[PDB]
DNA sequence: TGGTTTTTATATGTTTTGTTATGTATTGTTTATTTTCCCTT
DNA sequence: AAGGGAAAATAAACAATACATAACAAAACATATAAAAACCA
C-alpha cells in the first residue's frame, strides 16, 4: 500500500500499538531482558475488554 | 490595464482637503483677525441649510378638521421657561457666563438618566447667554451642536466642529490638527469664544476613547476660548475612560440631573395646558372643527387626578418627562376616537379626559402580551409548551432536549386516550385527518409551531443540526407559561 | 510521517513539536496497518488477539 | 541596549590588513606539519577537478529526470480521444514530489491554461475557485496581448469573450496535505462545467504516498466520476533504480583508476539510502560528496592519483605507506618463499632508492572492477531486458565475490553466469587510495545518534571535558574540580536513577548530598575581592544556599533541553521526566 | 505661470492567521478489594 | 516444593485538566480616488 521506508513502516506500527494498547500493560508485553536487580514484572491485563478499541 | 484581484466600483470620496490649518499662514504673526474674516464662524453658510424647506412643499390643502382633542395633542409634543430645573440652569449658566466674560476656557459635565430635561436646559442656557451677548454684556460667541448619535463615524465630530469654526472641509486627521493649532497657538485677540455642546458623549467613546481626551484637553489651554458642555448618561464616564490623574488635571464641573419627582411631572404637564385647560372652544356640529375664543360653545377640562396618577406611575419607574407627556398624549387620543366615533366627524356639553382614559393609556404600555399571545395559539402550539413545562418539573433543568419534548408529546396522547378531545384529534394530528398518509414521527405542524415560537421570542433554541439532541429554553418565565396553560380548557384536565 | 497525515496531533494553530504538552496519535485504519505489518512480516494481530479477538 | 538581547542584528566585522599569505584555502598541512605548501594547493585543485567532474554529470542527470517526466506526463495528458466527451481525464502521479513543471501545448484555436493548487492555497472551496478563475483570466489576457467576477460563470462566458475554446488543467500539489472534504467539494463543483460544450478539464493528483489512501477519503460517488478515464503514472526517483544507477555510475567514472570503494562503505551507502525512500538522489549525492570531501582533507597521499606528482616522493611519505597491511602481507610472503634477507632488505627502508622505486610500479594498474561493473550492468540490461536492479548492490556483491549468487534471483542468467564471473584480487597499497568508513565519520556527521550523543555527554562527561593535572593546582577551583562534577552532569545521574514523577525537594536534597560541603565553602572564600560574596560565606546557611542556586539553574537547563516536564500547573512541586537514555 | 502626470493620504475591502473563552470529554487521584507469582522457609 | 505477602490489577467516586471549536482580532494583501507635488513647457 505505501512506499514508506523500512523504519517509517515500523513507526506506524508502533504508533498503532501506542494508541490502542494502554500504557499500563506495556511492560508485560514487550519486556524480555534478564534482571540483575530484584523486581517483579508487570502481570498484564487480568480480563479481556469487550469493546475492541 | 492590470487584472484586478477584486473591484470596488461604489467608492464615493468626499472633496475634503488634507493639509491642516497650521500650514497656510507661515507665521503666527501672519494669522489675520479671524473674527473679521468672511468664511469663518458661519457668515455665509446660512444659504444652503435653508435650501431643503422647498422640497417638502405642496400646494394642496383641503380644510383639515382640528377638533378639541387635536389641540391638546399638539401642545403635549416634546418640541413645543422651564420649572423643575432651576438650580441646574443656574449652575450651567453661572459657569458659562464667567468663562465668556473673562475670555477663559472651561468644561461643564452634566449627566443623568434619559429624558430628564438636560438637552433641553443646556439649549436654554445658551439661548439665555446668546441674548446676554447680543445686548453686549459678554462678547460674541459661536455655538456648535455636536451629537454623537447623529454621526456616522465617531471621528466626524472633528470634521463638523472645524467646519463650523472655519468653513473649511477637511478630513478628520487634518481637522484635529487644525483645531489643536487653533486653540493653543492662535492668540486670544484673533479668536472668538466657542461654546461646543458634545451631546451623547457615550456614543463617541465606545471604541478608542481618543475623542473625549482631546475636547477636554483643549479647554486647559490658556489661549483657547472653548467651553465644552459635555452631556452624557452616566457620572463615571470621565473617570473610567480617561483615568484618575487626567480627570483631576482638567478640573471640570460635574452636574447630575436626578429624574423628576411626581410633583414635578404635574408642573410639566399642567404647564403645557395653561392655554387650553378650563377654556372655551367653538365647535360646529357638522364638521367637528374647534376654534379657541350650528355651533355650540363647548368647553374642556382635564381631570387633575388623571394627571396625578399619570405622574405617580411614570416618576416611580424612570422619572422622565417624555413618558409622561406621551401618556397624556396617548390618553388625549383615546378620548378623541370615542368623540370621533359618537358623532362621526371623520377626516377632511363638556368634554373631558377621564381617569379611565389615562389608566387605559397607561395600562397598555405596562402590560405584557405573552399571556394573551399564548392563550390563543393552536392546540399544537399549546401542546408544545405544555410538554415543555412537564419536562421542567420532572428535572428543573430549564433547557430541555428537543427529542425529549417529542417523546413527551407522544406519551401525552398515549396516556390520555380515554379523553373525548384526544380521541378525535389524534387521527388529525398523526395522519393529518384521512388515510393514505402514514402514521408519523412528529405531530402535524411540528416544524411550523417550533418556528412560530422561535420567531415570537418565546422560545430559544441552540444551533445544532441534529434535530433531536438540540436544546430548547424558554425566554419568558415558567410562571407566566403555566398561567397561560391553566386557562385553556382541554390541556388543564389532561 | 506527520506531514503525510499518517500521525496526527491535537489541533492548535502553530503547534510546536518541541513541547511537553503536545501528544500524538495515529490516523490510519486497521486495514492499512494490517497491510503494513504483513510486509515486514510483523504479526500485529497477536498484539490485538489477546485483548479481545 | 545590548546586541545580545536584541533579535537579528547585523555585524559588519573588521578584517585585518593582510595576513602576508595566499594560504586562504581550508586544507591544512598533514603529516603533523611535514607536508609542503605546494602539496596542499595541489590537493586542493585536484579535489575541485574531481568534484566538479562529478557534479557536471549529476546536474546533467537531474536535468534528464525532469525532461523525461515532462514528456512522459505529456504523452499521457493528450490525445486520449474519448467518444463520450463528458468527463475529465485524471492523472494520478504515484509518489511524485510536487516540484515538476508541466508544459502545455501551444495548439492554437484553443486555450491551454495550467492551474496549480497547493493545500495552503486551498483553505475552503471558494478560495480554490477564486484562485482558479483568477489564474485562467490572468493567463488568458497574457496570451491576448473590463473586469470579471471570479467564479465558474467565467467558464461559460469564455467563448463569448475570448473567441477560442478552453482546455484547463488542474495540478494539485500536495494532495496528501489537503483535506479531502474540500477537494471532494471542488471536483463536484468542477463537474458543473460539463454542460458548456467548449471546455475540458484535466485533473492531476500528485499523490505522494498511495492511491488506496485517497479512495478511502473521497466519497464513493466522486470515485465513480474519477474512473471514466484515469491513468496511474508511477513517478519516483526510486522506481526501477534507473536514476540512482546513473548517479552512482557517474561517481565510479570519476574515481575510475584512481580511488577504490570498500564494501564497508558501499553497504553503508546501500543501507542509509533505504531509510529515506522519498528523497534518495540528494541523499545519495550527499554521502558520496562528504566521503570525497573527507578523503582529500585527511590523506597526504591524495596528490598521488595523478602520475605527475609521483616524482616528488619524500621520506615521511616512505615512513607512513609501509605500514599498509597489504604491504606487510607482501613482505611476509617474501619471507616464507625466498629464504635470503637481501632482497627483502632492498624492499625495506635501508635501501633508500628501492622502496620509492617500488611504489612507482603499482600506481598505473587499471584496477578493473570499475569497468567490469559497467560491463555487467550494460550486458545484464540489453540481453535479459532486466530493469529492476541496483547497480549499487551489484557493485557491492561484486566487491565480495557474490556476483553469481546475486544473479540467480532472475533465473535467466544461467547461460551467462560463467562468462560474467569475476573474482576480485587485492592490489597492493589499495588502503591508501580508497573510500571506507571504519572510523565512523559519516554516521556521526550526516546521520548522528542525536539524542544518544546528548545523554552520553551528560552522563559520562569524562569524554568531553579535559581532566588536566598540572594546571589545576594553580587556578582558583582546581582543588574542587577533581572532587566535583559539572552540575549538568551531576544532576543527570540523579535524574537517571530516579522514577518517572520526582519531587523537586527530594531531588534537591539528593543532589546536595553528592556535593563536598567543605571545599565548596573553601572555593567560595578563595576570592578575597568580592566583599558581598564573603558575607554570604560567613553565614551558617551558606552551603544550603549555594547548593540551591547551583541546583535550580541546572533544573532550569534541563527544561529547555526537554528532559523535564513540570506536571500539573498551579502546583510546581513535582516534575516528570521526559527522556530516557538508550532509547 | 500652466497644464499634465505622478505620488501620497485617506479610505475601505479581502484573506490568512493567531488568541481566547468555554462546555464537554478525558485523565489523574484516592481508597477498598482481589489476583500473581518472587523470595524466604 | 509450599507458602507468605507485597506488587500489580480492578473498580468506583470525584476532582482537575485538556481539547475542539466559536467568536473575533489583527496583520498581510489589495484597490480607489481626491489632494499634493513635481514637472515639463
Ligand atoms: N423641565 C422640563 N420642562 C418642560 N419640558 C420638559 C422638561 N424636561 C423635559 N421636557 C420635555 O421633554 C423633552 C425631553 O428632552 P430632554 O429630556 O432634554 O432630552 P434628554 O435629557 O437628552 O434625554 P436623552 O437625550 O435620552 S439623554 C424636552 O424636549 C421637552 O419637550
Ligand atoms: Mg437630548
Amino acid at each position: 500500500t505505501y512506499d514508506l521506508s523500512i523504519i517509517s513502516k515500523y513507526l506506524l506500527i508502533a504508533s498503532y500499538i501506542c494508541s490502542y494498547l494502554e500504557p499500563r500493560y506495556d511492560a508485560s508485553i514487550f519486556s524480555r531482558k534478564t534482571r540483575i536487580i530484584q523486581g517483579r514484572a508487570a502481570y498484564g491485563r487480568r480480563k479481556k475488554k469487550e469493546v475492541n478499541p | 490595464p492590470v487584472i484586478r484581484k477584486f473591484t470596488k466600483k461604489n467608492v464615493a470620496r468626499a472633496k475634503k482637503k488634507y493639509t491642516p490649518f497650521s500650514k497656510r499662514f507661515k507665521s503666527i504673526a501672519a494669522i489675520p483677525d479671524l473674527t473679521s474674516l468672511p468664511e469663518f464662524y458661519g457668515n455665509s453658510s446660512e444659504l444652503m441649510a435653508s435650501r431643503f424647506e422647498n422640497k417638502l412643499k405642496t400646494t394642496q390643502k383641503h380644510q383639515i378638521v382640528e377638533t378639541i382633542f387635536s389641540k391638546v395633542k399638539k401642545q403635549l409634543n416634546s418640541s413645543y421657561y422651564l420649572p423643575a430645573r432651576e438650580n441646574e440652569f443656574a449652575s450651567i449658566y453661572l459657569s458659562a457666563y464667567s468663562a465668556i466674560e473673562s475670555d477663559s476656557a472651561t468644561t461643564i459635565y452634566v449627566a443623568g438618566t434619559p429624558g430628564v430635561g438636560k438637552t433641553l436646559t443646556v439649549r436654554e442656557v445658551v439661548k439665555e447667554l446668546l441674548s446676554s451677548s447680543a445686548q453686549r454684556e459678554i462678547p460674541d460667541f459661536l455655538y456648535v451642536e455636536i451629537n454623537g448619535l447623529k454621526m456616522v463615524k465617531p471621528t466626524d465630530c472633528y470634521e463638523t466642529l472645524w467646519n463650523k469654526v472655519s468653513g473649511e472641509r477637511l478630513t478628520w486627521a487634518a481637522s484635529m490638527e487644525s483645531l489643536e493649532f487653533y486653540f493653543k497657538r492662535v492668540p486670544k485677540n484673533k479668536k472668538k469664544t466657542i461654546v461646543v455642546l458634545l451631546d451623547e458623549l457615550d456614543a463617541m467613546v465606545t471604541k478608542s476613547q481618543d475623542i473625549m481626551y482631546n475636547f477636554f484637553n483643549w479647554t486647559t489651554y490658556e489661549n483657547a476660548k472653548l467651553i465644552v458642555i459635555a452631556v452624557a448618561n452616566t457620572m463615571d464616564l470621565p473617570e473610567r475612560q480617561l483615568g484618575n490623574k487626567i480627570t483631576s488635571r482638567i478640573g471640570f464641573t460635574r452636574i447630575m440631573f436626578t429624574g423628576y419627582t411626581h410633583e414635578e411631572l404635574k408642573n410639566i404637564i399642567d404647564l403645557r395646558l395653561k392655554g387650553l385647560n378650563d377654556s372655551f372652544f367653538y365647535v360646529d356640529t357638522k364638521t367637528g372643527n374647534a376654534i379657541l375664543i350650528d355651533v355650540r360653545k363647548v368647553r374642556l377640562r382635564m381631570s387633575a387626578d388623571a394627571i396625578e396618577i399619570a405622574s405617580r406611575k411614570v416618576a416611580s419607574v424612570s422619572g422622565d418627562a417624555r413618558r409622561a407627556l406621551k401618556v397624556c398624549k396617548r390618553a388625549a387620543e383615546i378620548a378623541e376616537k370615542h368623540y370621533m366615533a359618537k358623532h362621526g366627524y371623520g377626516y377632511d356639553g363638556v368634554q373631558t379626559v377621564h381617569i379611565t382614559h389615562v389608566m387605559k393609556a397607561l395600562n397598555e404600555t405596562l402590560n405584557s402580551h405573552v399571556i394573551t399571545f399564548m392563550t390563543r395559539l393552536s392546540f399544537t402550539a399549546k401542546l408544545f409548551i405544555y410538554a415543555l413545562l412537564n419536562l421542567m418539573k420532572k428535572n428543573g433543568s430549564q433547557e430541555q432536549e428537543l427529542g425529549d419534548i417529542v417523546d413527551e408529546i407522544k406519551l401525552l396522547i398515549e396516556v390520555n386516550g380515554s379523553n373525548k378531545f384526544v380521541m378525535e384529534i389524534a387521527k388529525t394530528l398523526f395522519q393529518q385527518g384521512s388515510d393514505n398518509i402514514s402514521e408519523q414521527l412528529r405531530i402535524i405542524s411540528w416544524d411550523f409551531v417550533l418556528n412560530q415560537l422561535l420567531d415570537a421570542g418565546i422560545l430559544f433554541k441552540q444551533t445544532m443540526k441534529n434535530d433531536r439532541i438540540c436544546c430548547v429554553k424558554l425566554n419568558i418565565s415558567v410562571e407566566e407559561a403555566k398561567r397561560a396553560m391553566n386557562e385553556d380548557e382541554t390541556l388543564r384536565n389532561l | 510521517l506527520h506531514t503525510l497525515k499518517l500521525i496526527a496531533t491535537t489541533m492548535n494553530k502553530n503547534i510546536d513539536y518541541l513541547s511537553p504538552k503536545v501528544r500524538w496519535k495515529v490516523n490510519v485504519p486497521w486495514e492499512i496497518i494490517k497491510e503494513i505489518s504483513e510486509s515486514v512480516h510483523f504479526n500485529i494481530s497477536d498484539y490485538f488477539s489477546d485483548i479481545h479477538e | 541596549f545590548a546586541d545580545a538581547q536584541r533579535s537579528h542584528y547585523t555585524v559588519y566585522p573588521s578584517l585585518p590588513q593582510s595576513n602576508k599569505n595566499d594560504k586562504h584555502i581550508p586544507f591544512v598541512k598533514l603529516l603533523s606539519g611535514k607536508e609542503s605548501e605546494v602539496n596542499v594547493e595541489k590537493r586542493w585543485e585536484l579535489y575541485h577537478q574531481l568534484h566538479s567532474h562529478f557534479h557536471d554529470q549529476v546536474d546533467h542527470i537531474i536535468d534528464n529526470i525532469e525532461a523525461d517526466l515532462k514528456a512522459e506526463i505529456s504523452d499521457l495528458l493528450y490525445s486520449e480521444t474519448t467518444q463520450k466527451r463528458r468527463c475529465f481525464n485524471t492523472i494520478f502521479l504515484l509518489g511524485s514530489d510536487s516540484t515538476t513543471k508541466i508544459e502545455l501545448k501551444d495548439e492554437s484555436s484553443r486555450y491551454n491554461v495550467l492551474i496549480e493548487l497547493t493545500p495552503k492555497e486551498s483553505p475552503n472551496v471558494r478560495m480554490m475557485l477564486r484562485r482558479s478563475m483568477y489564474k485562467l483570466y490572468s493567463a488568458a489576457d497574457a496570451e491576448e496581448h473590463n473586469d470579471v467576477s471570479y467564479d465558474l460563470s467565467l467558464v461559460e462566458n469564455f467563448k463569448r469573450l475570448f473567441g477560442k475554446d478552453l482546455a484547463m488543467v488542474f495540478n494539485f500539489k500536495d494532495v496528501d496535505s489537503i483535506n479531502f472534504n474540500t477537494l471532494d467539494n471542488f471536483i463536484i463543483l468542477l463537474k458543473s462545467a460539463f454542460k458548456y460544450d467548449h471546455v475540458k478539464i484535466s485533473l492531476i493528483f500528485n499523490i505522494n504516498t498511495n492511491l488506496s489512501n485517497i479512495e478511502k477519503n473521497l466519497r464513493q460517488s466522486t470515485i465513480r466520476l474519477l474512473k471514466r478515464n484515469y491513468h496511474k503514472l508511477d513517478v519516483s526517483s526510486n522506481k526501477g533504480f534507473k536514476y540512482g544507477n546513473q548517479i552512482f555510475q557517474s561517481f565510479l567514472d570519476t574515481v575510475d583508476g584512481k580511488l577504490n570503494l570498500s564494501d564497508r562503505f558501499v553497504e553503508f551507502i546501500l543501507s542509509k539510502m533505504a531509510n529515506n525512500t522519498n528523497h534518495n538522489l540528494q541523499l545519495l549525492t550527499k554521502m558520496l560528496d562528504y566521503s570525497l570531501m573527507s578523503y582529500f582533507f585527511q590523506n597526504a597521499f591524495s596528490v598521488f592519483i595523478d602520475p605527475v606528482n609521483v616524482d616528488f616522493l619524500n621520506d615521511d611519505y616512505l615512513k607512513i605507506l609501509s605500514r599498509c597491511p597489504t604491504f606487510m602481507f607482501f613482505v611476509e610472503g617474501l619471507i616464507k618463499q625466498h629464504a635470503p634477507a637481501d632482497e627483502i632488505l632492498s624492499l625495506l627502508t635501508n635501501k633508500n632508492r628501492g622502496l620509492e622505486e617500488f611504489f612507482v610500479e603499482f600506481l598505473v594498474r587499471e584496477n578493473p572492477i570499475n569497468g567490469h561493473a559497467k560491463f555487467v550492468a550494460r550486458f545484464l540490461e540489453e540481453e535479459l531486458n532486466i530493469t529492476n536492479f541496483n547497480l549499487i548492490e551489484l557493485y557491492h556483491n561484486l566487491l565480495i565475490g557474490k556476483l553469481d549468487s546475486y544473479l540467480d534471483r532472475w533465473s535467466a542468467c544461467k547461460e551467462y553466469k560463467d562468462r560474467l564471473h569475476f573474482e576480485p584480487i587485492d592490489t597492493i597499497f589499495q588502503e591508501l587510495f580508497t573510500l571506507d568508513n571504519r572510523s565512523g565519520l559519516l554516521t556521526q556527521s550526516i546521520f548522528p545518534s542525536y539524542k544518544s550523543n546528548i545523554e552520553d555527554n551528560l552522563l559520562s562527561w569524562e569524554q568531553v571535558l579535559p581532566s588536566l593535572d598540572k594546571e589545576n593546582y594553580d587556578t582558583l577551583s582546581g582543588d574542587l574540580d577533581k572532587i566535583m562534577a559539572p552540575v549538568l552532569g551531576q544532576l543527570f545521574k540523579l535524574y537517571r536513577e530516579a522514577n518517572m514523577t520526582i519531587n523537586i525537594y527530594d531531588f534537591y536534597i539528593a543532589f546536595r548530598e553528592t556535593l563536598p560541603k567543605e571545599e565548596i565553602l573553601n572555593f567560595i572564600r578563595k576570592d578575597p575581592s568580592n566583599t558581598k560574596l564573603l558575607e554570604l560565606a560567613e553565614t551558617p546557611d551558606a552551603f544550603d544556599k549555594v547548593a540551591l542556586i547551583l541546583f535550580m539553574q541546572a533544573i532550569f537547563a534541563f527544561e529547555n533541553m526537554g528532559l523535564i516536564k513540570f506536571q500539573s500547573t498551579k502546583s510546581y512541586d513535582l516534575v516528570e521526566k521526559c527522556v530516557w537514555r538508550g532509547i
